[PDB]
RNA sequence: AUGGUGAA
RNA sequence: GUUCUUUGUAAAGUGCCUUCGAAGAGUCGAGUUGUUUAUGCAGCUCUAAGUGGGUGGUUCCAUCUAAAGCUAA
RNA sequence: GUUUGACCUCAAAUCAGGUAGGAGUACCCGCUGAACUCAAUAAGCGGAGGAAAAGAAACCAACCGGGAUUGCCUUAGUAACGCGAGUGAAGCGGCAAAAGCUCAAAUUUGAAAUCUGGUACCUCGGUGCCCGAGUUGUAAUUUGGAGAGGG
């Protein structure tokens, strides 16, 4: 049977929930390979021949999610739920309780990976955003964390 | 960083997360071959921390050895047996059962480019560490050895 | 056997973050590390090994 | 199998002595093979040894006493463009955010200015 | 059973390996400036004998620092400390000598 | 030495954290158990055989009344 | 005793 | 020695002011059972701490930071 | 939208790029180990190089501190043991040589800046392009001698 630390996951964000939270993520899809690469070149070649706004993105690797969180600069936290090492995700929903960020939880870490050019990310965050943000963490927090907040029980 | 947390969770294995996980992963490994590939490790941290990255050319064995020598040296020869053109660098425990111990143990290779490519680690392409398991020559056999620091006929011209 | 969890810890939340690390000029700084990367791109087209975008559509024959 | 061997020839005996002192041409000049590296280290006026050696026992140093940047195109072009809009007053460069994108402090900007001048009076 | 049959050839070779090492370090002079140090064990404490290398304190005092030092050939421990003020004067003293004494050609 | 170990807060936090979300292990249950049905020297000779130095049990067996008196006010 | 040899 | 290149708001060191500031777990350890020249290793139940821990001798002191690794002489 | 692709895993190749068997074995590293305390000897097993191994202290030290590892003399036929046959070291001291160090470990997040493979040029490799590995962590910056951010 499982424990109750274990399960959390499975239970998960609903349908349009969800589908809202991937919409807005891919707002601000970070920049690929290709196109950083196009625009490093093309600002080169306008400065060899004849300073600009700091760039958003959503936060993906795991150490530097972890980061960012604990400093309180994690604004939404997303995790997958079919991460193979279970440990590596189990005390990341406790820690952003702790630290009283937003969380939510999906299923299929390659889904959460597709926003973000990678294969898989595991986990998911963002840092910034326009004001759809404080509405998806509502819906996040009224259907999840508060009608859930039992987790802690049941086997 | 997430190995912070992960040693400490790591170290209560007596925890009720990790005795649930340790059980579900008995199951798999026993329905797995004797020896198996493991496309990641299920530690991260102890890897990491024991010189292993997710670079190219790194390779993670598991091996299932019975229980009642060092199960650790025999573990790391048996996986370096098969894996003639591997290095048996180091192992470490992942799981242990009433009848069987499995042990992971992280191979890297030395014939490719990758690992002669970087000075990091291009001394173990050497043909000196050629079988380094056999010899004991890891963590394991140095510690069999009693390789410890402190207390614990010849007849010249003249 | 079958018994709930205590959120004992997870019921307080922290003020000040866990660390006071200093804030690093780089994050209040346009990407030098980029930067690095756009100088060693313009002595590549400097050496005319690397071909101007605009050649390439250009070129398109 | 030496005896089907006999059923390669190398010659190094003499070349082991006779060590060139390539490390410094100018001590190989005043250098003497025939004598030992001791007895050369003293004809030569240098200590072969700081440990004081085991068991019993200057015109060369004269001739060893004689033998004891810019900016950027792009970053010269920026501190001129920064001297011409602010001079001397490098308190104002300091907040001119359109030129000091990296937000130079007060004394990277002087330390750089003075070589740019240096070179543009 | 060892004997030592080799012993003139021994001190040969040691000889020839040391011409040798002169040849490639001719400018110094094989070996690295090492502090002085009492023995411990009250039998010997009466004797001075050399050590391994000098303390960072003591570096630091000389003038010069660890890396600069190691690149001039003197002789450095890391996890040697200092605890009497003789033997400190003395290791200052003998590093400025040397110091004096010295000379360093540009690395051109 | 110069450098002892000090916990500067974040291991402490980091501790905590997974002391929290790993709950307490066969041993610790049973140290509190006891603690709450038989008393403090009861716990220290259960842990002096459970546990090896005496010193370490002593300290965990200490470290058990914190845990429960903070971890029951909330 | 060690390691091999063969036989109805 | 001879040279073609030297560079981009590139890299490093040092003293002053200031703020931050980690450490290899079924591992040390403990009991037993076999080996060892009364140290160590191995099988096994338990298995923890970080102003903490390992080794020693005097009323608690001296040194070091283990459970990862490379390295000619 | 009962169609689909991703991710994870399981298989196949007269596919491309790679490697281990065996021999020698004086020396070296581990397992096993017999008899006239004999002996952690011999044989047997596995693995390597020109040396192997060890190597930069959870060391020795009770001193007015030494300061990677290994060899010689000395310590010493002493300490210690079986006091009985026999076994039997180690610090310090002198000699030959000396070298340092690398990751886990704290945010590169204003840019995975990393790298393998295929292709076109000049070839113990370098450049452009494409794919793939990578976020469940590839470069620089930190390894306790501390170290980082800034002025």
């Amino acid at each position: 049977k499982v424990p109750p630390t274990i399960a959390q996951f499975q239970y998960t964000l609903d349908r349009n929930t969800a589908a809202e939270t991937f919409k807005l993520f891919n707002k601000y899809r970070p920049e690929t390979a290709a196109e950083k690469k196009e625009r490093l070149t093309k600002e080169a070649a306008a400065v060899a021949e004849g300073a600009s706004p700091k760039p958003y993105a959503v936060k993906y690797g795991l150490n530097h999610v972890v980061a960012l969180i604990e400093n309180k600069k994690a604004k939404l936290v997303l995790i997958a739920n079919d991460v193979d090492p279970i440990e590596l995700v189990v005390f990341l929903p406790a820690l952003c309780k702790k630290m009283g960020v937003p969380y939510a939880i999906v299923k299929g870490k390659a889904r959460l990976g597709t926003l973000v050019n990678q294969k898989t990310s595991a986990v998911a965050a963002l840092t910034e955003v326009e004001a759809a943000l404080a509405k998806l963490v509502s819906t996040i927090d009224a259907n999840f964390a508060d009608k859930y907040d039992e987790v802690k029980k049941h086997w | 960083g997430a190995y912070k947390y992960l040693e400490e969770l790591q170290r209560k294995k007596q925890s009720d997360v990790l005795r649930f996980l340790q059980r579900v992963r008995v199951w798999e490994y026993r329905q797995k071959n004797v020896i198996h590939r493991a496309a990641r490790p299920t530690r991260p941290d102890k890897a990491r921390r024991l010189g292993y990255k997710a670079k190219q050319g790194f390779v993670i064995y598991r091996v299932r050895v019975r229980r009642g020598r060092s199960l650790r040296a025999t573990a790391e020869e048996r996986v370096g047996r098969r894996a003639a053109n591997l290095r048996v660098l180091n192992s470490y425990w992942v799981n242990q059962d009433s009848t069987y111990k499995y042990f992971e143990v992280i191979l890297v290779d030395p014939q490719h480019k990758a690992i002669r490519r970087d000075a990091r680690y291009n001394w173990i392409c050497d043909p000196v560490h050629k079988h380094r398991e056999a010899r004991g020559l890891t963590a394991t056999g140095k510690k069999s050895r009693g390789i410890n620091k402190g207390h614990k006929l010849s007849l010249w011209r003249y | 056997p079958y018994e709930p969890l205590i959120d004992w810890f997870t019921r307080h939340e922290e003020v000040m973050p866990l660390t006071a690390v200093p804030e690093p000029k780089r994050r209040f700084v346009p990407s030098k590390n980029e930067a690095k990367r756009v100088m060693k791109i313009v002595r590549a087209i400097r050496e005319g090994r690397i071909i101007p975008p605009k050649k390439l559509k250009e070129m398109k024959e | 199998r030496k005896r089907k061997m006999n059923r390669a020839t190398r010659r190094n005996k003499d070349k082991q002595r006779k060590i060139n002192i390539q490390s410094n041409p100018i001590i190989a000049a005043n250098w003497d093979y025939s004598l030992t590296m001791a007895q050369n280290y003293k004809k030569l006026g240098l200590r072969a040894k700081l440990q004081t050696p085991a068991g019993g026992k200057e015109t060369e140093v004269v001739k060893k006493l004689e033998e004891l940047r810019s900016q950027s195109e792009r970053e010269e072009e920026w501190l001129e463009k920064l001297y011409k809009k602010h001079g001397d007053d490098y308190k104002k460069m300091f907040f001119d955010k359109k030129l000091n994108i990296y937000q130079q402090s007060e004394g990277d900007l002087k330390r750089r200015l003075l070589r740019w001048k240096k070179r543009n009076g | 059973v060892k004997v030592h049959f080799d012993q003139a050839g021994k001190k040969v070779s040691r000889r020839n390996a040391r011409a040798t090492r002169a040849a490639k370090i001719a400018p110094r002079p094989l070996d690295l400036l090492r502090p002085v140090v009492r023995a411990p064990t009250v039998k010997y404490n009466r004797k001075v004998r050399a050590g391994r290398g000098f303390t960072l304190a003591e570096v630091k005092a000389a003038g010069l620092t660890a890396a600069y030092a190691r690149t001039i050939g003197i002789a450095v421990d890391h996890r040697r400390q200092n605890r009497n003020q003789e033997i400190f004067d003395a290791n200052v003293q003998r590093l400025k000598e040397y110091q004096s004494k010295i000379i360093v050609f540009p690395r051109n | 030495s110069y450098k002892k170990g000090a916990a500067s807060n974040r291991t402490k936090f980091v501790r905590s954290l997974v002391r929290e979300i790993a709950g307490l292990s066969p041993y610790e249950r049973r140290l509190i158990d006891l603690i709450r049905n038989s008393g403090e020297k009861r716990a220290r000779k259960v842990a002096k055989k459970r546990l090896g130095s005496f010193t370490r049990a002593k300290a965990k067996v200490e470290e058990m009344n914190n845990i429960i008196a903070a971890s029951r006010r909330h």
